[PDB]
RNA sequence: GUGGGAGAGGGUGGUGGAAUUCCCGGAGUAGCGGUGAAAUGCGCAGAUACCGGGAGGAACGCCGAUGGCGAAGGCAGCCACCUGGUCCACCCGUGACGCUGAGGCGCGAAAGCGUGGGGAGCAAACCGGAUUAGAUACCCGGGUAGUCCACGCCCUAAACGAUGCGCGCUAGGUCUCUGGGUCUCCUGGGGGCCGAAGCUAACGCGUUAAGCGCGCCGCCUGGGGAGUACGGCCGCAAGGC
């Protein structure tokens, strides 16, 4: 039921409101260009709430992806 | 007075001369709005995660500034009259919510 | 908004007394301040209605208060009201 | 005739049909099917079977152009979309590739009457 | 008061991508659509399916919750500005300044009304296709008002927790949102579930009372006639009280 390692776990510290750190926030998206559930995040109300803003903010940029193909079926 | 930060996303193409001009009329739009530029960050050109005005890459200018309320939103505007300006954010600054650390 | 400096310059210019933070005369000074900058806001954006009620709100209070002063000590309540501009 | 070798393939799945596009490289047709094309008119267009056909059909034809790899693409959900992914891969075409590209929404246009109370 | 906090609370401007429709270009050909099965419908004036370009309107996927905010109605992409409420800590200031609240005033989903604008999708009425004994319906193809914006009206509702507001008192257990601490756990505010005592016709409620008490407002007094008639008030009307 979604367990091979919360995305916090593998992973070290973070500045949760940095909209820019691509590398990081692409480990919040899943094979789509969807945000992970906490099931997956790991991250807390509080700190998901959070991410979810700044993902919002690095689509805008063209940082990251709002939506992709899945690679299979 | 207020600090943000503006990001910039402009052409991926244009020579040396032109990406400067751009910066040209930042600036100078810039102070025209009581802008204390703290920092900067020319990131460069980078590749988008999707085509924003046909092209798959931008060229990417961070700042950090000190302002007038009353003025980001027409600063805002100002900038995005230029077509090699793509994209303008200007975010109110935060402190880094750290996490898992 | 209203900073702190604002504020504190308000604080100061009506306290009994050096040290003086919650005293009628000092809150109805606060009050008024806040009421002013919100009638100003909402002669602007006239559909912000939720705001509009924390405005009902505070002149509820700031009624209430006077209305104190006005019982206690008539003459600081005179004195008061001319010092700001309130009561018409 | 013209020659393309290597192209793409559609697959629009439908709980009322199923419909194959043979591409070449950049997108433009060069031959198609679906349950209509071969016998099937009525409600049978969306059986996986006519499926089936309406994939082999549209194959075949694009071997005359010569093509021999294509770039499976899928659209939508409908009995039958699977049938097609599969009667490609087994029919001299070399599927290099399977990707589900169904467009959805970030919840703009309401929904006929048919579609609502979801979720 | 000072210092911190969370939030789809409200208003204005801006802005992002997905999708639908339409227009344009390409490539391509005989159907597509639709149902229980069909037909109406659309397509060789080349539709459907596919790629590229454009215009416009409306709504914001994942996050998203059993979650949060608000007095209620209700509030969800992102950015800035303006602005409301509220919680915690420190015990710093005033010194009963309090509670409730007939009337008044304001707010108040949807539909509806007025003037002007907008109109992609959806869709009362309506035009058709099916179904049926019939089918002024359910299903299918169309489609106007409307849905959207502004300004002004209307004032209703299963406007619901079907539970008026405030305060004090009466076992705990457990999950959760948000703050403080000596951070196994303690402590404050909010959301749930199980439950002591007790209450209840029962169902159930049970520190988020429907328990034990005080204060103030509103309301009920068998069913139908009837939320009707009359009068009055309000509304442009519909119609409301
Ligand atoms: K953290
Ligand atoms: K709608
Ligand atoms: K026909
Ligand atoms: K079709
Ligand atoms: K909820
Ligand atoms: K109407
Ligand atoms: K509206
Ligand atoms: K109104
Ligand atoms: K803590
Ligand atoms: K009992
Ligand atoms: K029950
Ligand atoms: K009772
Ligand atoms: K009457
Ligand atoms: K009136
Ligand atoms: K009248
Ligand atoms: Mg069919
Ligand atoms: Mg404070
Ligand atoms: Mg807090
Ligand atoms: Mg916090
Ligand atoms: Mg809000
Ligand atoms: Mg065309
Ligand atoms: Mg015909
Ligand atoms: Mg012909
Ligand atoms: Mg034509
Ligand atoms: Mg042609
Ligand atoms: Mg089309
Ligand atoms: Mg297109
Ligand atoms: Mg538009
Ligand atoms: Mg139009
Ligand atoms: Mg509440
Ligand atoms: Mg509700
Ligand atoms: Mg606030
Ligand atoms: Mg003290
Ligand atoms: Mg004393
Ligand atoms: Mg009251
Ligand atoms: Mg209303
Ligand atoms: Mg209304
Ligand atoms: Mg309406
Ligand atoms: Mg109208
Ligand atoms: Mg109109
Ligand atoms: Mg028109
Ligand atoms: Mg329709
Ligand atoms: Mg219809
Ligand atoms: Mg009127
Ligand atoms: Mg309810
Ligand atoms: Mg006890
Ligand atoms: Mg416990
Ligand atoms: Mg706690
Ligand atoms: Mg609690
Ligand atoms: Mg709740
Ligand atoms: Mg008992
Ligand atoms: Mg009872
Ligand atoms: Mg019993
Ligand atoms: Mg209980
Ligand atoms: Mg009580
Ligand atoms: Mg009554
Ligand atoms: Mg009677
Ligand atoms: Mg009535």
């Amino acid at each position: 039921p979604s367990r091979k390692a919360k995305v916090k776990a593998t992973l070290g510290e973070f500045d949760l409101r940095d909209y820019r750190n691509v590398e990081v926030l692409k480990r919040f998206l899943s094979e789509t260009g969807k945000i992970l559930p906490r099931r997956r995040t790991g991250l807390s109300g509080k700190e998901q709430r959070i991410l979810a803003k700044t993902i919002k903010r690095a689509r805008i940029l063209g940082l990251l992806p709002f939506t992709e193909k899945l690679v299979r079926k | 007075m207020r600090r943000y930060e503006v990001n910039i996303v402009l052409n991926p193409n244009l020579d040396q001369s032109q990406l400067a001009l751009e910066k040209e009329i930042i600036q100078r739009a810039l102070e025209n709005y009581g802008a204390r530029v703290e920092k900067v960050e020319e990131l460069g050109l980078r590749r988008l995660a999707y085509p924003i005005a046909k092209d798959p890459q931008g060229y990417f200018l961070w700042y950090q500034v000190e302002m007038p309320e009353d003025r980001v939103n027409d600063l805002a505007r100002e900038l995005r009259i230029r077509d090699n300006v793509r994209r303008v954010m200007v975010v109110k600054s935060q402190e880094p919510f750290l996490a898992n650390a | 908004p209203i900073t702190k400096e604002e504020k504190q310059k308000v604080i100061q210019e009506f306290a009994r007394f050096p040290g003086d933070t919650g005293s009628t005369e000092v809150q109805v000074a606060l009050l008024t301040l806040r009421i002013n900058r919100l009638s100003e806001h909402l002669k602007v954006h006239k559909k912000d209605h939720h705001s509009h009620r924390g405005l009902l709100m505070m002149v509820g209070q700031r009624r209430r208060l006077l209305r104190y002063l006005q019982r206690e000590d008539p003459e600081r309540y005179r004195a008061l009201i001319e010092k700001l501009g309130i009561r018409g | 005739k013209r020659q393309v070798a290597s192209g793409r393939a559609y697959i629009h799945a439908s709980y009322n049909n199923t419909i194959v596009t043979i591409t070449d490289p950049d997108g433009n047709p060069i031959t198609w099917s679906s349950g209509g094309v071969i016998g099937y008119k009525g409600s049978r267009k969306g059986t996986p079977y006519a499926a089936q056909l309406a994939a082999l059909d549209a194959a075949k034809k694009a071997m005359a152009y010569g093509m021999q790899s294509v770039d499976v693409i899928v659209r939508g959900t409908g009995a039958g979309r699977e049938q097609a992914i599969r009667a490609l891969q087994a029919s001299g075409l070399q599927v290099k590739s399977i990707v589900d590209d169904t467009p959805v929404p970030h919840n703009g246009c309401r929904p006929k009457k048919k579609f609502r109370k979801a979720s």
